[PDB]
């Protein structure tokens, strides 16, 4: 090839596989007079290095120092092939490039503006909003790692309310999705707590504990 | 007989032209033919963190190899080591400490994004108003870590009305007189610095004040 | 016995001096009294006194600044002796390197330049050539130049140009009459350390004579 | 840059303080009510509450003694404003001169 492609993870697990690299003699078949083996000739920073090749297998591999999707997209370094066995010569032998896209995990918490909220709502009404919040996150715009998912830490007993996030936007958005009454008059408060649509990854999750936020809610009469 | 020091090297920078730094190696063994091997144990070469130095398998030359974090290791402490091909310590194992030496390489951080606060209508000169607070990474009760404290941003930008205290985080009123009816609140930026402060051009951290005039009985009921 | 650790010095050291290079002491001096001491080329053989050493604490300095230029390496012995005039145990062989940086300029092999063109020649006629030479470690980045031209007296017409690489002077334009203007002068610029902003740099002037034909009628 | 014709107060004064200094005033005081006020080193930089002013008239003053051997004058702003909070007139640097007492010694040729 000209040019090598694979794939990594972000923040993976050691001395596991990621793609193979290739090249052709042309003496015979079995042989080590064609039995090839491999280099790594530059690499950036060039210590600690972010793959592993096993030479006789054409093989790489992650090292004890991880990537980040967060850093680049894509990794670049230089391949070498020769063959046989013993010491090389002082001869010239041809290269190529390599290239490892790094694929995204869910290490990007994702964070707000907002610390409490409040609202309104008419009896006799079902599905209307009342309040919002906007989120950011530093995984990739439209995956499940950077989609903010709300879920309730306290008043979910009523069944009364919910808030669902727009993938257009990561902006949650509230409604009322049972009928109220303000013959009543009772109390309609409850609160919510993110997290992502995804888990956390292994080695980050738990590392942080959110607080949750308050709504408050108050009712209109017809 | 004759003995070793000690070794210090600094945070943050490259220390590729300062190697190599220690070696374990054996003065008479050449003169019995006899081959040795050589390792060091220890926080920065077997231990966390990783990258930061390297050895000689062979003639057991220690070298730095990546970037130094004060805020990380202050100190290391390596134990190093010779074998014979079977099993004999042929030296007795040589102690090696490495201080790490710190320098400002991170930015004050405020106990919240935004302040809030209040002082009186009619209210004399240099009334004390309120303390924004902030946090250093850098070794407590040093230069690196001591915070100054200023305004970035004012609005209404005109007339004159706050003054911050640059060693305590406090903010002060001018000579102008404050008054409820017409100015409900002001909101002003803060910016948070560390060390000496000449020559700086990357960019450093902010919060915002907002600062709540109070009311007082000034005004008739006609 | 672990044998012992090299060091250096980097050179035209600015000081003050002396500067300190490692500490050098004996355990023994915990079950009786000794003092400390050099011996080599470095204090009592050429170069004599550029090492010296607390004969307290056997911290050992150098006294002056080096170069890189005139040096490499240095081989000296440590040791111990007692008052009362004896040596009880065996000296110690140090190793010490002069480390090396671009300080040493570029510098053109001729007090002046100079340099003949036949009467208005063709454009990119190759007007001559100026050479320089730097005495750091040869092909190295602290022996590495580049070469430019910086303005010309007199100022107008533009005429010449220079190669980078090798300070090769080429013509742009054949109005080279020597009856109007007989001789140009070019404020020269040779540097170091691939030209960047770091190398050091040595100014001349190259002149350039317009070579006379006839054609100016008696 | 200058600035208006100034009014001294002497070095190492006795007071009793507030000493009064001068009356400076904007030349339409008949068409609203003015505030008058002071800005400045001596003011609001320091050395803080050096100065002051009647606010309502305009009258200045000083609140404690100085020394004159790092400056024979002292700089502030005055500025005009209403009850209801707005500039009717723009902004003028003055200039105090401090006078001399004896306490620089005589020294031989």
């Amino acid at each position: 090839q000209d040019v090598f492609v694979g794939s990594v993870e972000e923040l993976s697990a050691a001395h596991t596989l990621v793609m193979k690299i290739n090249a052709t003699d042309a003496d015979e078949p079995n042989t080590l007079n064609s039995k090839i083996s491999y280099r790594i000739v530059s690499l950036e920073p060039a210590y600690p290095p972010v793959f592993y090749l096993n030479k006789d297998t054409g093989e790489i591999y992650t090292t004890s120092v991880t990537l980040d999707r967060e850093e680049h997209s894509s990794y670049t370094l230089t391949v070498e092939a020769r063959d046989g066995n013993g010491e090389v010569t002082d001869k010239p032998v041809k290269q190529a490039q390599v290239q490892i896209r790094i694929l995204d995990v869910n290490d990007n918490i994702p964070v707000v503006e907002n610390k409490v909220l409040e609202g309104m709502v008419e009896e006799n009404q079902v599905n209307v909003e009342v309040t919002r919040i906007k989120v950011f996150d530093a995984d990739e715009i439209g995956s499940d790692n950077w989609l903010a998912n709300f879920t309730f830490a306290s008043g979910n007993e009523g069944g009364y309310f919910h808030i669902e996030t727009d993938a257009q936007t990561n902006e949650g958005i509230v409604t009322l999705i049972k009928e109220v009454d303000y013959e009543e008059m009772k109390n309609l408060d409850f609160s919510v707590i993110v997290a992502n649509k995804a888990a956390f990854h292994k080695s980050i999750r738990s590392k942080y504990k959110p607080t949750p936020i308050p709504i408050k809610v108050k009712v209109k009469n017809v | 007989a004759w003995i070793t020091a000690p070794v210090a090297l600094r945070e943050g920078e490259d220390l590729s032209k300062k190697n190599p730094i220690a070696k374990i190696h054996s003065d008479l063994a050449e003169e019995r033919g006899l081959k040795i091997t050589y390792k060091y144990t220890g926080k920065g070469i077997t231990e966390p963190p990783f990258g930061i130095f390297v050895f000689n398998k062979d003639t057991g030359e220690l070298n730095v190899t990546s970037i130094l974090d004060r805020e990380e290791t202050p100190f290391f402490l390596l134990t190093g080591y010779a074998l014979d091909a079977r099993g004999n310590n042929v030296e007795k194992p040589l102690e090696l400490r490495i201080k790490v030496l710190d320098i400002n390489d991170n930015e004050p951080v405020f106990t919240q994004d935004v302040f809030v606060g209040s002082v009186e209508e009619l209210s004399a000169a240099h009334t004390l108003v309120m303390k924004i607070n902030a946090t250093d990474a850098d070794e407590p009760n040093t230069l690196n870590s001591k915070i100054s404290y200023r305004i970035v941003s004012l609005e209404p930008a005109y007339p004159p009305v706050f003054y911050l205290n640059k060693d305590t985080g406090e903010i002060y009123t001018t000579s102008v007189t404050l008054d409820r009816e017409e100015h409900s609140s002001y909101t002003l930026t803060v910016e948070a610095r560390d060390g000496n402060g000449e020559v700086t051009d990357k960019p450093v951290k902010q919060a915002q004040v907002q600062i709540r005039i109070l009311d007082v009985n000034d005004n008739i009921p006609v | 016995r672990w044998a012992p650790i090299p060091c250096s010095m980097l050179e035209n050291s600015l000081g003050p001096f002396p500067l300190f290079l490692q500490q050098v002491q004996s355990d023994t001096a915990q079950n009786y009294t000794i003092y400390y001491s050099i011996r080599g080329p470095g204090v009592d053989q050429e170069p004599r006194n550029l090492f010296y050493v607390e004969r307290d604490t056997g911290n050992l300095y150098c006294t002056r600044p080096v170069d890189r230029e005139q040096y490499e390496s240095f081989e000296i012995i440590a040791f111990a002796t007692t008052p009362d005039g004896y040596t009880p145990e065996l000296p110690l062989p140090l190793i010490i390197k002069i480390e090396d940086e671009n300080d040493n300029y570029p510098i053109f092999t001729e007090e002046t330049y100079t340099f003949t063109i036949f009467e208005n020649c063709r454009v990119g006629t190759t007007v001559g050539q100026v050479c320089a030479t730097d005495k750091d470690e040869p092909d190295t980045m602290h022996t590495r130049l580049k070469y430019s031209i910086i303005g010309q007296v007199p100022p107008s017409p533009t005429l010449f140009s220079m190669h980078p690489t090798t300070g090769v002077i080429t013509t742009t334009s054949s109005q080279l009459d020597r009856e109007l203007i007989d001789k140009y002068q070019l404020k020269i610029k040779v540097q170091d350390m691939d030209g960047q902003y770091f190398g050091l740099q040595t100014t001349s002037t190259c002149i350039i004579n317009i070579d006379d034909v006839n054609d100016h009628l008696p």
